[PDB]
């Protein structure tokens, strides 16, 4: 969800105004079905699994 | 009381009578707001007020 749709984490102050903080994948990594395999989750073992 | 309270060095103490209507101010008084319209900040707004 965070990679492919973005997530609103918390707020920050920009020139004294409260604004949002978003995390999302870079554009080039969330464009094609083949880009799903580029993303890895971390298991209990500490190793990344695609 | 204000004659006595003016010689209290430690604090800044005032005594006053009840206004007829609290919301109404003095007829000679004005309520002026100095608004920070350009994201200047607290310090720049304070300098402008000074």
């Amino acid at each position: 969800g965070a990679a492919w749709g973005g997530s609103y984490v918390n707020d920050f102050i920009d020139r004294g105004r409260v604004k949002k903080v978003y995390i999302m994948s870079e554009a080039k990594y969330r464009m094609l079905p083949e880009d799903i395999g580029k993303w890895y989750v971390r298991g209990s073992d500490g190793q990344m699994v695609p | 009381a204000m004659g006595y309270f003016s010689q209290i060095k430690d604090a800044m103490v005032f005594a006053f009578n009840l206004p007829a209507i609290v919301e109404l101010g003095t007829a000679t008084g004005f309520d002026f707001e100095l608004i920070d319209q350009g994201g200047l900040g607290h310090e720049k707004l304070t300098q402008a007020r000074n």
